[PDB]
């Protein structure tokens, strides 16, 4: 299988499977079942942004979601990389839809990556930074219903001639190169990503959600993982 | 417009 | 007086105010009295770097010291910067010697700081880095002992002209321009400082030590704040 | 007196002092004639994009001027910075109005300053951005009529209770810190600065424009500077 | 066969194809016959740095090749690569030997990319920065006889066992992800490449040079490109 | 709204 | 390294 | 500096 840490804006609440009772957002180490949460007003119809940081110092995974002139959700969790990841990961943003829907909309992403090494002043790092998607974005790579182009916005899932989201699809979008993580003679590694949405649902119920997530380098999207799976699990174990 | 289910906004 | 911050690098045991019994680095808040410390293999002569980091969102600092191919020292400390520090401050390198010295040179100093309003995608930043010091250093304040222009580094405290550190001395060098730590509504606030550092010593045990530290604006010297009070506190309380 | 490299958004002509018969940008080399210029589409009411660079390899000072959608002007001159400023200066907007006004109302600024020495990988660098100013900034210096706060926006001349522009006004906004431009020992030196601005008049008639400037640190508004001068230059010579 | 655009840093004079008789840096046009070149001083045994520049503005690109604390080699050229180079193409560093050898050692290799199109202050940007190579380096193309790994350095062609260079090798390093070099409407273009490199020659005089190179992005090896060539062109022409 | 002088635009 | 009390990596 | 051809810094 794959392994996945993600960063999840969960919009419907499956309770059935471990979600409080309204929306949030979690941070979920290899399972779509969130290790630590917090609710999170969500807004239909306007432009959010996330915020994801971390540091090697800390080893604590921390995300913001906040939408203007609003209150701010915010959740950490403590987790060594090192024992998580392979040291050569890929990086991306993951979407779906189910039974409900709504348009999970990237205005913006942007990634830094930096790693210090043992040695004075030795630092390798990656940056990338996106605020317009061209119709043929050779840098990305986009999976099931992903696509860009559409008005300089990355779609994650369908959305018919005109802005109505589609029910049951699932869609990501990985940064081309594969990102260094982390290394063991490294003094200080850490990485922070950013990210603009817009969730709209036409009917005023949403689902199922949008995730920011790394993984290994060949990552591709599970075997009936839209919906309530987000793209990013194969089950709800 | 447009606008949403339970939280609040303009 | 002065409302400091400080991550400090103890040279010197002063065990009669606090110093557990061996160099170390520490964070001061308001007090040369560490709120929370971490052993420093201090290395005589070769040359070692220092890393700060702190973010709104966890609201813990932390500092990392250690030497090519060598082990780190670590150290971090909850703490809102908001309930301690004016929005406005002064960011800055100070060192001292008194009865044993050392040399205290600065060989390079970065700092970065993003201030992210509560507004669509909104941040102001400041960003300077000095890899060599010129003679007339403008953009910098320098206080006490503290000189620029020898191999193009920042000597904090006084040295000979054959390069022999001078016992009594105290040293400051403070970035010329205010910088806009922490706002009431900034949805993320963080900043992380580096340098490298060269210290040296004759004599037997080195002292007293080098520290980044943070302070009102209008902040200066102490007196007689050289020695164990590292140019940064008038008293040991 | 003073020092002035300018990029002047010119919006008013006053052919009567060597101005085009139109709105235009242009370089002012210690002088408000313009060494060269370019027809300029101002665009009243909507928000606009200047960018500037230079770099010490080419020698070569350009600007670009935009607005979303439409075409752009773009104005080239050859000189050498060093014979022109003192290593040590200080940067800036300035803006103007006189019998004719308009908003000189700036939206964002970004600078970023890099020179690389006679070593290896040695390069000092200073970078600020601004995406909204505060009440109180700090880290800016306000000359003339210029004001901060207002919608988080820097208005370089005075404006009434909600929005009318007034005549005979004259601000300006450099950076707190002194910037190292040029060395003698440098191998590349450059730096480019970016700002968006928003000139609008209530009546179709306005005047009289915004530049981004380069001067002495010790430099102030010269003597009735209003109007066509820009608050950059004591006389029209 | 290939679109190729690469400043050269030829170290053996070819005068039977157009080079001048001495070394020198070059700036080839889809042609190893430099459209300009200029003396280059190099240095047996020594660490140098390259810088390469390039802007839509002004539509030239330039270069400067320098030893610390030794004099620059510059060379500049008018050309717009809009019309020369695919909109998304590679970057890397390649190098060869013929029947005189030279180490070609990349210690440190950096690139920055921005691409501001025509919308309100919409900059796309990528960056990467590689200050130590390791064994598997999987964010890099390795071509021919490249690789990386010893003293954390990118050895673009083949060395013994003891150090000695080896004749008759080519080898290339591409960055893995396709960068969009420009745009149709992009109001300003612009990237820059830095890399410091470590030329070393037993025999009498080195051959045959390293050269920073853009092109399309399933470029590869030409054959027979050893030596003269520097493994960028299939012919003289 | 707010409209111009002389060059074009919406 | 001209020398260093308690010191020495490897 | 092992060695260099046309050599030389001061
Ligand atoms: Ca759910
Ligand atoms: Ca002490
Ligand atoms: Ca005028
Ligand atoms: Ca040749
Ligand atoms: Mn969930
Ligand atoms: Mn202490
Ligand atoms: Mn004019
Ligand atoms: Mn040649």
């Amino acid at each position: 299988a794959d392994t996945i840490v993600a960063v999840e804006l969960d919009t419907y609440p499956n309770t059935d499977i471990g979600d409080p009772s309204y929306p949030h957002i979690g941070i979920d180490i290899k399972s779509v079942r969130s290790k630590k949460t917090a609710k999170w007003n969500m807004q239909n119809g306007k432009v959010g942004t996330a915020h994801i940081i971390y540091n090697s110092v800390d080893k604590r995974l921390s995300a913001v979601v906040s939408y203007p002139n609003a209150d701010s959700a915010t959740v950490s969790y403590d987790v060594d990389l090192d024992n998580v990841l392979p040291e050569w990961v890929r990086v991306g943003l993951s979407a779906s839809t189910g039974l409900y829907k709504e348009t999970n909309t990237i205005l913006s992403w942007s990634f830094t990556s930096k790693l210090k090494s043992n040695s004075t002043h030795e630092t390798n790092a990656l940056h990338f930074m996106f605020n317009q998607f061209s119709k043929d974005q050779k840098d990305l790579i986009l999976q099931g219903d992903a696509t860009t182009g559409t008005d300089g916005n990355l779609e994650l899932t369908r959305v018919s001639s005109n802005g109505s989201p589609q029910g049951s699809s699932v869609g990501r979008a990985l940064f081309y190169a594969p990102v260094h993580i982390w290394e063991s003679s490294a003094v200080v590694a850490s990485f922070e990503a950013t990210f603009t949405f817009l969730i709209k649902s036409p009917d005023s119920h949403p689902a199922d959600g949008i995730a920011f997530f790394i993984s290994n380098i060949d990552s591709s999207i599970p075997s009936g993982s839209t919906g309530r799976l987000l793209g990013l699990f194969p089950d709800a174990n | 417009m447009y606008w949403y289910p339970y939280a609040s906004g303009s």
